[PDB]
């Protein structure tokens, strides 16, 4: 008996089902660490991250909501992206879109 | 004494620990608030003695064992935190899983 | 992308199919539905979802909510579902999926620059409780009740005076006016009851016109057929409720005579079991009638080893005719069956103001242990029993007193009185108590600490309980007549005002999950309670959950 | 039907001929009269008298009282009688026989649906005390005084500032205005005193016009003949009182010079004995004059073993000229004789704010023990001594400051400031303190308890001390000028306002039961006090009642 | 007549040339000037100077001050001088020589019948502190801060909600309005910050128009270049300040990218050292720029033995990138050099609300011990270091937020928010805290005692903190837009209102005694801080003054 | 600990009993508040131990005798009442004529 304990049923949860995804190799060319959150518009991340920005347009990291991916200096790795939904209107970030797409 | 609000607030914690201390002496298995009060007071006195934060973070895990508290209590206290005036001013002591 | 259900539960709280133990009881709830879109859950924090252009949109204040409770596990009379809760203008805006429509799908609760966030993942959210049997013996009762999770208090009194010690009555226009003015200082919604014991209707109309939302008939002032009839006649006229504490002495007649006087008119019977007052020894038979809304006070909930012993002195020839093991044991079962529809305290007059919620759950626990699953229960969980019991101190009291249009449940348009609970402390010690959209009280650690969590942690009033902020986040209920006569402006009441309505048309069939009208009888000599000839009884608990594991004293 | 006198006393409280010991003192009061009709006493409760059609009538609110204190034993300057007390609109409606005229005889206090009840059988009821020597060093003094049974506080100050530490002065319009505004937050009636030390009349008129009901002349600001004369001239003009703390240093002249400056004009001499300030060592001779209203501060009441020792340091060459065993011993006797007419505290400036009532009774006790019965005493009781002493902190302070038309005694038309006492705790710890018809503070047990009596029981503020209710139940006294200039509206004071009047026409002969003007002398070298050549002295107490049996510390 | 300098110091406090140790630190101040005329000093008391015709004149209220602080030793950014302080209409009237022009020479502060006195001889008087990094997690923080000597609190929050736990943001018009209303209940001046994280300018203008005096950009809501730019554009338009907590994750760019987004516009960087948030690991380089007003939060002040250890958990991969021994050690030195201009708390969100003043002095102490005298120091005293450090929590925070026209220093015309200290308790426990001319809180002994000094002595609220008096003595700061739209009248705010201005034109060169713009660099791998190639570091203290000698816990 | 108002209120009673306990140890005859506090605290601990209401109603009458209190004190305390959390929840214990 543990007060307020959970009885979570075994299994897994599939995230962002039915959404377009794409993988891109990213390399941190900066001298300081960079960490990116799940819903940040990937195409507008820190300029020190080298990758095909054109492919990442309208995408974010396909990872659990609220989590992040870290890139230590010189670190190269492949990440999976998932397309934005809703109105697919991008506002903020580095100010590169500021509108639909 | 010119006691500030925080000093008076800590007097409340000290008194709550006295309650717990006497019940433990009687051989009772402590409940949730009693356990939190007892371990917390222990740390405040450690700070008064001049012990380091690092030392107290460890010592605080050996104040009460699972056999000295009611069932479920260890799980209700994932950690205990308290601040006190060390020789070098106020510091926060966090004791993780204090009851094993 | 995939994530294990355990990791998911730890991160966003449980989802469909997961079960949670309520505090240290044997009651288990199962998440019935989840309104999220897996992968699109909103979480607040550094590098998390609720940020500009991401989970937070570009809409103006008018187009977004003021507050969002993220990943909450709602437990209400209508369901046990996982969802985000949106609050706007002090009221429940929506229950659904929060976020930014610009990049997220299925958003029904827009988050903008004007949105504050309360992280509810892993927490249970319920409506604030409503206690309708308050003796205003002292103002300190309000904070005690608020801390327990009760946000609305209906009752009567003028302070520690003999009349109030015994009855929930605020006698006359002068006292009614003074107490309405004093109410502005309390952090809970308040409605007052006047003295209904009089055979001159005008003496009652005056009190209703002054501000009371109901009239209390108490035997201490003479619960005679003439007084009862008079109070009900005025109640039907002015749309206010009548609360009854009948003639225990059987002086003017027996229970049937009182029932005859009521004449099928709507009435709320206080402590229907009898120990707290009422025709000895069969006032409990009232729950069989369609026009009776029956409630229990809390010292008899649930039946335990020390119950009888303590009751003798709390009482002190008619002692042993009022305190009966037979009716006390049956009461628990009648609650489990839905024959009794509400729970209340009877604050400092044979009742504990901070134990209405706590005791209601202890009864549910004991009943599950003794009787097993309810006939209405589906699945391997106690969801229905939980819905039946939570209704006893939330929606049912609101319906009974004509205030369900304002409070009583987590439904769109209602005042945002919400209580956030950690599962391990459910029904015992809440994490946050929200009054009208603002946190009114919550446990708080060392004020000078680097974080709000260091010891000592104890309940302290927050901004929602301060001056003008408090006035904007609380409601003073008035009768339609008082509101019309401009009582609020005359007394210069500063809090928000609400009017009661629908008190005369509510009946037993309207009590959510508690509409049973049993063929109940009480043996005059043995006091045995029987429903359809079957004996109704239960065993006294020796130890109860939500007790010694949580309290310092 | 018959009933033994003992059973009767236990049921309704004592009646004519019965005696009651006041707390643990040697003082005994005897019930002089009983206004009831045996058999028709009203008692509240289940199956008792105050019920519909029985002890409670059918009259509308306008035709009945709001509150009735049943079977009270009144102790006031005019008598010690048993009666019911009726309160209506926050004021004393009548002292007589309560009930329902429909079935009861001799009813003068009608009880209706709008009537609240406070059971006073077996209790002593007195008017609220009035302390006229308050140093507003901190707001906490108000609750302390209220708890002791003091409902009106007159004084001056701006907080813990040097000027206030030493004098009862609220300097100038700005501070006067700020303190009047702050007064709305305190649960006691308040009147302020300005700084009367100045030789420019306009500087005084400004303060009176701002709101003060009096002016304090204190030696710390220069108690010179010029200042004294100036303050009295303005006082006569504006109908306000002057309080005096004379030139202890004899710098500007001796006591006779000060008396000469006063010129037979009405003046209230503070701590007339001298220890608390005044011409060394003969300020005490002031009580011989017809225009002097003399009061004592409480640290010297009564003379005890530790009195002298503690006074040296509370004081600290002129120390031993100010602290004199001779004058301190005589003071007690002068009170017993009625030469000194008032008692006060001198809060946190050589006086204890919560011990005005307590110390007054200790002096009466010690005087009975040492001197026996008073010449005016009739019967084997201490009724007259009790009337003489209670007047010192009730009616006399009210008369002295021109507020007797509002408070000061239990008389029809006066504000309902009443204190209910259990005989065993009389003068020490009250059962209930009523401010303007509402209970403002009272001892209260566990808030979550099933009844209001479980421990811990300690004084907690009630509804009469909350927000707007408080404003309606308290009075802020203003000078006639301030009231006329519309100060209340300008500062937006929310409490009820009262105006002082009759300060200049009151004289020693008007002090109830304390109008003695003795031919008193003080030896310049020995400090011996003599009245008509006879030496006036007393012995120091080693142990006193109303002390260690009641207090935790 | 002559008097020895020691006897003089004991009687009137120190004079020119005398030195005083600040609490138990190694810091010594030397009286630079004395504005008195030897022999004409004013002292209050029996037989002393401030009396009618003597030190007190015959002028009317309009021609004299309401309050005079006698013989005060002023410690402010402009000097350490001995003088009398005059207060009139809640504001600083003059700093000079008090008395009566009729008989005394050189009187600049006239004392009359309307003048209250606070004896400051032997005491140090300073302006009230200003904390600009407050998380409104609970209302109790106000009393804690006031007791420490802080009279103005700028920040954001709605109570113990997730958003507020992490950021100083009061989200949207509804919450802004509610918090402004709640502010009337707190005894400190208040200004609120809204959520500045949004890329739609209108969503920001709405908040400013609602009442906030600034906008907080926090990474938790997305500290992106787009959001930063948007907030600054609106700030320039509406004359409000922007507070920044940058992108620690380097997600949107590095420190240079953020600096680029700011584009030379005025901005207040919170916890510029980095531990409390900001670009890892070089946010500290911001102090080199002319448009940056840099402040530190207090848990890192000063560097001690337990600092690093406690910070890990108060925080809890980017932990060890945020908590750096290198930058923490350098921060202390940067303060000593004047590179960092303000100190703040970061209340209950990695900061101690009652330790802003205390920690600032501990840093000064440690720096004197490690680095010796400052280059600007003259004489054998630490006067300049004291002026440099006191400016960090008084005038500089006021300038940064556009409120220096109202508060921030002891200068004529400013609100009279003053703190009186006994030298032995300087910076730790104040003797008196004055809000707008009235004592708001002070240590107070036994309420029932014969004097205010007996134990227990603890801080208790005074008259300046009560109801309407409080409203008159506090200020709620509004944006020019809110003031113009009539927000105060709409929300019915009862406190005095003040408007912020000059937020956009203030720059590093304007920070009093702290205008250094060093050529500072941070090694990306080692995190070493260097100014002009020189390594900047310091040693951790094992024991600190103003700690265990003063606190019970 | 998440102490509620009632828990904090009981801490006041506990502390008052500590005062009385030490004075009784010195051999002093207890006064009114000291007696009430001492007996009350005794009962709260009895409830913590798990004793029944019936047992405590009797035991509470043997804590202090007439010879251990000041004159008049027994008569000033016709009964003592206090509530505490028993294993089966909060219960009221009333001790009549506790001092004989
Ligand atoms: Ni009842
Ligand atoms: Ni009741
Ligand atoms: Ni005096
Ligand atoms: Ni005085
Ligand atoms: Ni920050
Ligand atoms: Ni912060």
């Amino acid at each position: 008996m543990i007060p307020g304990e959970y009885h979570v049923k075994p299994g897994q949860i599939a995230l962002n089902t039915g959404r377009a995804t794409c993988r891109v190799v990213v390399e941190n060319h900066g001298d300081r660490p960079i960490q990116v959150g799940s819903h940040y518009h990937f195409a507008e991340v820190n300029p020190a991250l080298k990758f095909d920005r054109q492919q990442a347009a309208g995408y974010r990291l396909n990872i659990p909501a609220g989590t992040a991916v870290r890139f230590e200096p010189g670190q190269k790795r492949e990440v999976e992206l998932v397309a934005f939904a809703g109105h697919r209107a991008v506002f903020g970030f580095r100010g590169e879109v500021m509108g639909p797409l | 004494m010119e006691l500030t609000p925080r000093e008076k607030d800590k007097l409340l914690l000290f008194t709550a620990a006295l309650v717990a201390e006497r019940r433990l002496a009687r051989g009772l298995k402590l409940n949730y608030p009693e356990s939190v009060a007892l371990i917390s007071a222990f740390i405040m006195e450690g700070a008064r003695d001049g012990k380091s934060v690092a030392s107290l973070m460890e010592e605080g895990r050996h104040v009460l064992t699972r056999e000295q508290v009611m069932e479920g209590v260890p799980e209700m206290i994932p950690d205990i935190q308290v601040e006190a005036t060390f020789p070098d001013g106020s510091k926060l002591v966090t004791v993780h899983n204090p009851i094993i | 992308s995939n994530i294990s259900r355990q990791a998911y539960a730890d991160m966003f709280g449980p989802t469909v199919g997961d079960k949670v133990r309520l505090a240290d009881t044997e009651l288990w709830i199962e998440v019935e539905d989840d309104l999220t879109t897996y992968g699109e859950e909103v979480k607040f924090g550094g590098g998390k979802v609720i940020r500009d252009g991401m989970g937070q949109g570009q809409m103006l204040a008018a187009d977004c909510v003021d507050l969002v409770l993220t990943n909450a596990l709602i437990v209400d009379h209508w369901g046990i579902v996982k969802a985000d809760i949106g609050v706007k203008d002090g009221r429940i805006f929506a229950i659904g999926k929060a976020g930014n429509p610009d990049i997220q799908p299925n958003v029904t609760i827009p988050i903008g620059a004007a949105t504050e966030v309360i992280a509810a993942e892993g927490k249970i959210v319920t409506a604030g409780g409503i206690d309708t049997h308050i003796h205003w013996i002292c103002p300190q009762q309000a904070e005690e009740a608020l801390v327990s999770g009760v946000t609305t208090m209906v009752g009567g009194g003028t302070g520690p005076a003999a009349g109030t010690h015994a009855t929930t009555c605020t006698p006359g226009p002068w006292y009614i006016s003074r107490m309405l003015q004093a109410a502005d200082s309390l952090p809970v919604n308040i409605g007052l009851l006047g003295k209904g014991n009089v055979s001159q209707p005008d003496a009652l109309r005056e009190q209703v016109a002054a501000g009371v939302i109901g009239l209390k008939i108490h035997e201490a002032w003479g619960a005679t057929p003439a007084a009862i009839d008079c109070a009900l006649t005025v109640a039907d006229e002015m749309d206010i409720q009548v609360a009854l504490h009948s003639d225990t002495l059987n002086e003017s007649g027996f229970v049937e005579d009182t029932l005859a006087a009521i004449g099928g008119r709507t009435i709320h019977t206080f402590h229907t079991e009898g120990a707290g007052g009422g025709h000895a020894p069969d006032i409990i038979t009232a729950c069989a009638h369609p026009n009776i809304l029956p409630s229990s006070t809390n010292p008899t909930l649930p039946y335990t080893l020390n119950t009888i012993d303590e009751h003798l002195d709390m009482l002190m020839a008619f002692a042993e005719s009022r305190i009966r093991r037979e009716t006390i044991a049956a009461e628990d079962v009648l609650h489990d069956l839905g024959a009794f529809s509400l729970t209340s305290s009877d604050s400092q007059a044979m009742g504990r103001v901070g134990e209405v919620i706590l005791r209601t759950w202890q009864v549910a626990h004991r009943m599950k242990v003794q009787r097993g699953a309810l006939a209405e229960e589906t699945g391997d969980n106690d969801n229905f029993r939980v819905k039946r019991y939570i209704a006893k101190y939330t929606i049912n009291p609101a319906l009974t007193h004509g205030i369900a249009h304002e409070v009583g449940s987590i439904e769109v348009g209602k005042l945002a009185d919400l209580v956030v609970w950690s599962p391990a402390f459910f029904g015992v010690k809440p994490a946050t108590v929200i009054k009208g959209g603002m946190i009114a009280i919550a446990p708080m650690g060392d004020i000078n600490a680097s974080i709000p969590t260091p010891q000592p942690v104890h309940y302290r009033p927050m901004f929602g309980a301060l001056g003008s902020a408090r006035h904007h986040c609380r409601l003073t209920f008035l009768s339609q007549a008082a509101a019309a006569n401009g009582v609020a402006e005359r007394l210069n009441l500063r809090s928000a005002i609400a009017v009661v309505k629908g008190c005369r048309t509510v009946q037993k069939a309207d009590m959510v999950h508690n509409s049973l009208q049993p063929n109940i009888t009480v043996d005059a000599q043995t006091y045995e309670v029987r429903v359809d000839g079957e004996l109704i009884t239960s065993e006294p608990a020796d130890v109860l959950p939500m007790a010694q594991r949580y309290f310092l004293f």
